């Protein structure tokens, strides 16, 4: 139970890594899945603010 | 069994396969 632990904690960590983007002060992100933006709030497409984000 | 391993494959193949994307400005 030693390989399969550190494993685990490895491959969340460079998952959380991968999933994790920030965007810059000056800029704004547009997000992708596919081909499409992400909609919100009654079909309309969503810029993300200079923050820290999450993609999948 | 390999009959249906065949099957298993070609049908897997077909889903795979079959999926595309399209960008946002295309239809």
């Amino acid at each position: 139970m030693r390989k399969s632990v550190i494993a685990i904690i490895i491959i969340v960590l460079v998952v959380l890594y991968m999933s994790v983007f920030v965007v810059k002060e000056g800029e704004r992100g547009i997000t992708l899945r596919f081909g499409k933006v992400l909609r919100d709030d009654d079909n309309k497409p969503l810029v993300y603010e200079p923050g820290l984000h999450f993609k999948i | 069994r390999v009959v249906t391993i065949a099957a298993a494959a070609i049908v897997i193949i077909w889903a795979a396969s079959g999926f595309y994307t399209i960008k946002e400005a295309e239809r």
